[PDB]
């Protein structure tokens, strides 16, 4: 379905979470 | 072509003086960058 129940079935189900990552700035550069 | 004659030994094959400079820098680069691309910085895309 749409992205406020899809991501509801991730979290409640498959356990997601969005923990956030520590990047380092040669990595943070890749991302952005 | 006789009197003066030729042949191919082992020492003829001349290497240019300059390739152990630019095949050691190279290897730097490829150990460097597939260094980064287990660190996350680079695709897989970017290290072909």
């Amino acid at each position: 379905e749409t992205e406020e129940e899809a991501r509801k079935r991730n979290w409640v189900e498959r356990g997601w979470a969005p923990w956030e990552e520590i990047l380092s700035p040669e990595a943070d550069f890749a991302r952005k | 072509a006789t009197a003066t004659s030729i042949s191919l030994g082992i020492d003829d094959l001349l290497t240019i003086p300059s390739k152990g400079w630019l095949v050691q820098d190279a290897e730097q680069q490829s150990l460097i960058l597939e260094k980064h691309h287990h660190y996350g910085n680079v695709h897989a895309v970017e290290k072909l």
